[PDB]
Order: C-alpha cells, then structure tokens, then sequence
C-alpha cells in the first residue's frame, strides 16, 4: 500500500518532503481485510515524532499524540496496553497472545521473572547485563513493577532492536527484555540459532495487541465484529502461517 | 478461581453480589423454539436475557454470534485448544489428521452438547463433517466426557489447554496433544451499555498488571504435583 | 475377494485409497502403460462462451487456486 512521511530536509530549518513509500507487512494485510470486509477507506501514513508514545509532563507524543488531538482516528499497528493508554483512548479486542520475554544465548538459566538474577549482578561471579528499547511502555511496566530495576537498567540501555541483536550475537549483550512473538519471528529465521527463547509466557505479561481508537468512535462495534470474524475461521491463523516461522 | 477474581472485584469496587447456578450444563445456543418459527436462547444467556441475571463470571467463548447481541469484557484468560487422550501412533497432532478427516466407529471423539466449539466448526464450513459425526455422542458436562475417556470408551475430545494441563498435573495418564490452535481469549459474560462495565474493566486491567494474575496461578495454575 | 481386479479411471481411486482404512488395496504406477487423458468441458458447437471459460480456466490453474482446490478434494496419503 501507498504511504506517506514527512522527511525534514536539513537540521536547522524545520522544512521537510511528504516522502511516499511502500507497505508491506501483517498490520497491512489486516488493514487490507478489513477494507474488504467493512468496505471503508483509509488514509495511512508514518508518524514522525517518535515511538509509540510517552506522557511528557501531560503532554503525550507519536501515535498518541495523533490519536488524542484528533489528528488521525485509530493506529492499525502494534501497541501495548496498560492503564493510562486504556485511560486516554478506548481499545478494541486483542487478537494475537503476545506478552513479553527473556532472549538469552536443552538448559535454561532463567526461570521467569522470579529469578534470583533479578536481585544483584554481584551474587553471580560474572557480571551480567539486560536493558530495553528506550522510550518504550515496557521502561514503564518496570518503572511501576520494580524502580530498583530500572535503577540498574539505567546503566543497561542500548538503542536499537537490531543493535542489541548484533551485541547478543557477537557478545556485547547477554540477556534483553522485549515482547515474544517479535523475538520468535527474529529467532526463527536467524542462521545459527544461537539465541534462545524463554519458555512461553509463564512468569511474564501476557497482554495482547489491539488497535486503539478514539473515545466515542462508532467504528469500535464493527471493529470488534471483524476481528471475532478473522480470527474465527483460521483466517487469522493463515496469516500467521504467512508471516511467522515455527522452527524445531 | 472466578470466585477469587469476585472477591478481587468487590476488595477494588464496593459492590455486594448473588452467587446463583445455572440450571443446565450447558452454554447456550441459538435454537427454534417450537412454535411460531422463533429464535430463542437458553443457559446462562437465557437466564441473563430474561433478567433473572446481572453478570455472567464464566469462561465466556467469545466469538461474533454472541458479540452482536452483548457487549463484551477484556478477556482475562488466554489460551487455545487441545485434545485429551490416554497414554503406534497415540497422538494425533491437531485437526490436520487425515483420518480424522474421513472418521470411522474407532476413533470416538465428540465434545459437550450445544457448545461454543460446536459454534465455532459449524462457521466451518469445510468441516461438515466431523459436525455430522460428533452430533451422535455429544455428552451433557465435560467430566462426562472425562469418565467416558477414562474408562478407555473415548479417543479425543476438544478441550481448551490449561483445564486439561491442570488435569495432566493432577492424572499423569491424561495427555494433551502438542498442537495450539484457536489462540483465543475467556472474559466476563456482560450485559449491553452499562455504568458496570468501564470500571470493571479497569479493574481487570489492573488485575493484569500486577501479580495477581501470577498470584492466581501460585493458587491452582503453577501449583503441580 | 469377490473379485481380483479392477478396471476404473486413475484419480477417483486416488481418492478412494486416500481415504479407504487401512489401505490395503495398491494402485498399479501413475498411469505409465495406460491412456493418460484429461477433462475438459463439453460445450456445443458454435457457442460464444468458450474463449471466456477457457480465460477463467487458465486463470485458475496460473494461481495455485486449482492446487489448492486439489489439496482440499485430495488426499494422497499412504
């Protein structure tokens, strides 16, 4: 599908091109059936600010700051859920179980989030390290399950999903927290298969991905309908035959 | 489990309650009443529509029949479907089995009468048959069926995972298969637009948040013997 | 045992052993020493329709459509 994003041109001035581009992916091809079913149509584009979103001072940012304001009506992509999301937007029903995971390099180390790791990287004789992606919802599931966590993640951050991937395979990483199912799609076409899944959502989240609207939207009951309709027929299962690879 | 998720409920939200049984052992289905050529419901849909009910705690099958005539909660468990067997070829791997396809008298598999899974393959319309096989041994509850394979009279039966994984905890010759499908989500049976349904799903989002899931499964989920 | 063998054409009983119990009856090759043809549709003589059939039908194969109508209506197991 066609898509458009406001590229800026040089750092000092704020001008910039509405570069289009092309689309391919799951979340297209859910927006793809959904055209077909409900019979609308869509106006996608790329945010431009950042991530997903993050509440600055009362003052939130990305896909939040374009579904809150009014300036777009839903997001069609991948979000995770927690209270003050829930509390500014309204969410429609998950579709896929995706809750969040270890990736380390059969035996397991780590249990779950009850590990005895997750006290004091001095009780183990090597130091070991594990952060996040920044700006990300998952800081703050930490923030609010353990700040001591995130007092010795500070020391722990990276930048980028593929650069910890690279520092897991060469070693300058030995453990990340992230979501699953992204993991096992980045785990089950990597050649080698050094890294290691943990377990399958045990000791973990547990949450689902679903697609936010805006408070009030009539949309929301047609939205719920087609997604009960995709997933309860082994459509959506198709589509995941399509877009995940489970190996061994 | 739902009777703690209750006492969960009304520690967060002042509200007392009724705790009432169903008179069957049964979901409910879609059927012609028989006369005039009506649709009606029965179970806990049919308690619940005649207002004898206020809210539905049960591991509710959300599917798209049922959303269209009520509104529904955030789901609070998540899991797919298996197959109960006792323990050549002793499992079956899924749907996908070839003679399963086409049965015979030999491999006896059925589920609970008038059910969501029921619901679920007759949308299925490449799966006829096997709605014309298991319609002539439907039980009335699913520890129905459990005795029946017990005694060796069985030989599958559709089943959600972490019932029959807590079976297997409890019967070692009680065995799932390996296959995951139907990844779907069980919430809290509700009426339509209503003040008891924001706050409530709140409320179960903040029991997702914390460890009162985790606390929950320390209760009867991650407990083993 | 009423009788030792039998003379039919090649895919429905593909289909019947695909599914008979226990598969105790063996099909003879592929069709090596034996006619081979195909279906087709049988349309009248002069009838405008033929071009547009044959479009769609050619549509059909040239898509996996077809293959995966034979995946549903077949089943070459044992």
């Amino acid at each position: 599908v066609p898509c458009r994003k406001f590229v800026k041109i040089n750092n000092s001035t704020n001008e910039g091109m509405n570069v289009k581009k092309c689309c391919k992916g799951f979340c297209i091809d859910i927006l793809k059936k959904l055209s077909r079913t409900v019979k609308f149509t869509y106006d996608l584009y790329l945010v431009t600010n950042g991530k997903h979103g993050k509440k600055v001072n009362n003052v939130w940012n990305g896909m939040i700051g374009e579904v809150v304001y009014q300036r777009a009506v839903m997001a069609v992509g991948s979000l995770t859920i927690n209270e003050e999301r829930s509390e500014v937007v309204d969410f429609s029903v998950p579709f896929v179980e995706t809750g969040i995971s270890v990736m380390v390099s059969f035996v397991d180390q780590v249990t779950g989030l009850s590990d005895k790791k997750f006290q004091r990287p001095h009780d183990y004789s090597p130091p070991f390290r594990f952060g996040t992606v920044p700006n990300g919802s998952t800081e703050r599931n930490i923030r609010n399950n353990y700040p001591y966590m995130h007092q010795y993640m500070t020391r722990f951050n990276q930048r980028g999903v593929e650069d910890a991937l690279v520092s897991l395979k060469t070693g300058k990483l030995d453990a990340f927290i992230y979501d699953a199912a992204v993991l096992n799609y980045k785990a089950g076409r990597d050649e080698g298969c050094k890294l290691v899944t943990i377990g399958s959502g045990y000791i973990f989240a547990t949450t689902g991905y679903g697609i936010a609207l805006q408070k009030g939207s009539p949309w929301k009951r047609q939205i719920d309908l087609a997604l009960l309709q995709f997933v309860g027929d082994g459509e959506m299962e198709e589509l995941e035959t399509l877009w995940l690879t489970g190996i061994c | 489990f739902c009777i703690d998720l209750l006492i969960k409920l009304a520690r967060t939200m002042n509200f007392t309650y009724e705790v009432h049984l169903v008179a069957d052992g049964k979901f409910g289905t879609q059927e012609r009443v028989n006369n005039s050529n009506k649709k009606e419901w029965n179970g806990m849909m049919g308690e619940l529509l005649s207002g004898q009910a206020d809210m539905i705690v049960a591991p509710l099958t959300i599917n798209n029949e049922r959303a269209q005539y009520i509104e529904f909660s955030k789901p609070f468990k998540y899991q797919g479907l298996t197959i109960l067997v006792k323990k050549p070829e002793e499992r079956i791997t899924g749907i996908n089995d070839p003679r399963l396809r086409n049965p015979s008298d030999k491999f006896i598999y059925a589920t609970v009468k008038q059910s969501s899974v029921d619901i679920y393959f007759r949308r299925q319309v490449e799966l006829s048959t096997m709605y014309r096989h298991m319609e002539k041994h439907n039980y009335e509850s699913a520890a129905e069926a459990i005795q029946a394979v017990r005694d060796n009279k069985l030989h599958a039966f559709i089943w959600d995972s972490a019932v029959l994984e807590f079976e297997a905890s409890q019967k070692c010759d009680l065995v799932t298969t390996g296959e995951l499908f139907f990844r779907s989500g069980f919430g809290i049976g509700m009426r339509k637009d209503s003040p008891w349904k924001q706050n409530v799903s709140l409320s179960i989002l903040k029991s997702h948040e914390n460890g009162f899931m985790e606390d929950l499964d320390k209760t009867w989920v991650r407990y083993q013997e």
